[PDB]
């Protein structure tokens, strides 16, 4: 018995109500229909139980509804901590089967990230490796660019990229990226920078570094 | 205490076998079944199927029928999820749940869930990280807060577990996913304090990776040059 | 350990 | 353990019953109670059953809409309705308990009522004629001496019967009835050395609820 | 539904004797949700075998079960006279419960001549208008047995109402009730009454009678 779950990503503002669905292609008891919340990684959580049952210490802005085959789960207000994937999961003689997920993104205002960049460690040089690294911390939306440069001309190859899942207190994302040049490459040059742009902007918040002075 | 302890990642071969624990406690054992569920890096949660802790008789979901076997010690409140053959497909998390009921009947839900398990199925051997201090350059401050870092670099298997002074330090921190880089983890963390903090007080980023028993500690320094 | 046919998990 | 069944019953066509069955012996709530229907001289049909626990009912796909199973579990008694009677729900109707495993349903069925008889019927009733069976002048047959009751003219089944009170069970035969221009007629038999008759008296004890009839027969000899 | 079909649908068997009887699923059942009822001439049924083989509570060890699939059977190793009864399967593959139509278990014996009884009307009857004539035949066996009624010596076929008991559970007879029914007008303008027991396989009667008009 399939569960189908959409939207498979929504977007809300905090205070905002919102719904997702989950669809059976069978009936399924309203008994025997449940949904899980799971924040990335970590063990799901038993959430809704029994179409319409909140599991102890879940929030009472949640609820669900629905019957045979079409089934939701509401947030009346959506805050913050609401940011995660949930699952519905029926039982209808066995398998259990799960949805494959609705994940509840946060929309908050604009932010600027706070950008910092760091040298290769004296630790990694001795190795012949270098690495340059850029923080580029508690910003939002996730659309963001960074742009390296090195003696102050574009470089583009040798650039790894991480993001963080969305922050369950305020909502903004976090990203790393890292240069990685050989020690010679990398002591072949002075100034490093990283330069954070908005895909709608076109000013930069930029940090650098040179090699030679503080 | 209601609690489901599993047991730590694993590492196995191709065509080995894997044998993780799901160790029960604050109820009793024997009354709930006990539900195993796969989740692949990435993607949904998949149930395996349960097995009947009263009876030990094993119900296997249509896809987990052919290498995968329950089991119990019920002596010790255990349940068991066996692999064999593994195959690369087969690198997942596992989780163990219990069953969830009302007064008598199950709901046909699962409450409680164990911490969950990782497997990783790799012919690769076992490569400890690098573990390397981020500063700003001659500890330049950056206005009322300073941002440091730990970059921890060319690791496998996954997980690495990274604290900022043994967790004592764990508002301001940032620790971003590994991504794969010369076909092994790196991962960075960064934390940001006070400038009245650093340097006057110590920063330390604690990396333990489990799979090469390796604990570093790496202070961050104030360099110049 | 059955109650109404429903056994014991 | 046991399963107690409520009486015979006679009902008109368009008309209701409602058939109990009161357990003993046990937690009424841990067990189902299935119902199953025997028509006259037919073999065994299983009506469906209903959840003790819950009160929720299961009806078998020939047993879906006239019938109704309930429950009054403060008295450990489950109820069968059949509403809109029909000619065809004559018949004998029993509960029977759920049979469990130490582990798991068996989905058989252990203790059983004793059954209720429903007659369904247009055709009204009428009370039976009771007659002495004694040998011509007490004429004997040896060592033994059979003695007897008819049963004439009566509807609907069942009559009891019973010879001193019952205390008289040993070498009785009571005859099945049989059904003749809308009416049963029934014989009973019973056979006793031939000193104790007379001198010890025979009586045979009929009963017909449904007529509300109740007549007791001393069987003596008679000449000629 | 899943229908269960019995057979034979009558055996019949001497004491000692080992038989065997089949109950025959349209599709499989469970090993573990096939079993058998035995039903005795007015009673309740009750369970004799469960779960394809196990023995209920106070089930004589003669008795056994097997079978698997579509095709399973009740044993009983060694006949006895109570065993006369209706035995009956069930199954459980999902619902609804079905029963097969039964098998019916005769005890076969030694020959046994029946017990004949014969009585007049009663004068409580008589004054009524009705004559019944009542014949018991008791105690015999084979089950195959004929009343011919002679009024005045000639034989008379209508108005003759019989029944026979379900075989005896301890002594496996049978025994039988014949009325012959006649007007009290008709029963005053004969003398003599006969009710004649005769086994099918035999020319040799027992003979009963009286006469109105003397002891």
């Amino acid at each position: 018995n399939v569960l189908t779950q959409s939207p498979a990503i929504m977007s809300a503002s905090p205070g905002e109500k919102v719904t997702m669905t989950c669809r059976a292609s069978s009936s399924v008891s309203s008994s025997y229909l449940h949904w899980y919340q799971q924040k990335s990684g970590a063990s799901p959580k038993l959430w809704i139980y029994s179409t319409s049952n909140l599991a102890s210490g879940v929030p009472a802005r949640f609820s669900g509804s629905g019957s045979g085959t079409s089934y939701s789960l509401t947030i009346s207000s959506v805050e913050a901590e609401d940011a995660a994937t949930y699952y519905c999961q029926q039982y209808s003689g066995y398998p259990y089967t799960f949805g494959g997920g609705t994940k509840l993104e946060i929309k908050r205002a604009d932010a600027a990230p706070t950008v910092s960049i760091f040298p290769p460690s004296s630790e990694q040089l001795t190795s012949g490796g270098a690495s340059v690294v850029c923080f580029l911390n508690n910003f939002y939306p996730k659309d963001i660019n960074v742009k390296w440069k090195i003696d102050g001309s574009e470089r583009q190859n040798g650039v790894l990229n991480s993001w963080t899942d969305q922050d369950s207190k305020d909502s903004t994302y976090s990203m790393s990226s890292t240069l990685t040049l050989t020690k010679d490459e990398y002591e072949r040059h002075n100034s490093y920078t990283c330069e954070a742009t908005h895909k709608t902007s076109t000013s930069p918040i930029v940090k650098s570094f040179n090699r030679n002075e503080c | 205490a209601v609690q489901l302890e599993q047991s730590g990642p694993e590492l196995k071969k191709p065509g080995e076998t894997v044998k993780i624990s799901c160790k029960a406690s604050g109820y009793t054992f024997t009354n709930y079944g006990m539900n195993w569920v796969k989740q692949a890096p990435g993607k949904g949660l998949k149930w395996m199927g349960w097995i009947n802790t009263y009876t030990g008789e094993p119900t296997y979901a249509d896809d987990f029928k052919e290498r995968f076997a329950f089991s119990l010690e019920t002596s010790a409140s255990a349940a068991y999820l066996q692999i064999n053959n593994l195959k690369n497909e087969d690198t997942a998390t596992y989780f163990c749940a219990r069953d969830y009921y009302g007064s008598t009947y199950p709901y046909y839900a699962m409450d409680y869930w164990g911490q969950g398990t990782t497997v990783t199925v790799s012919s690769a051997k076992t490569t400890a990280p690098s573990v390397y201090p981020l500063a700003p350059v001659c500890g330049d401050t950056t206005g009322s807060s300073v941002t440091l870092g730990c970059l921890v670099k060319g690791y496998f298997p996954e997980p690495v577990t990274l604290t900022w002074n043994s967790g004592s330090l764990s508002s301001g921190v940032h620790t971003f996913p590994a991504v794969l880089q010369s076909d092994l983890y790196t991962l960075s963390s960064s934390v940001t304090v006070t400038s009245s903090t650093w340097p006057s007080q110590s920063i330390t980023c604690n990396v333990a990776h489990p799979a090469s028993s390796t604990k570093v500690d790496k202070k961050i320094e104030p360099r110049g040059g | 350990v059955v109650n109404n046919k429903v056994a014991t998990h």
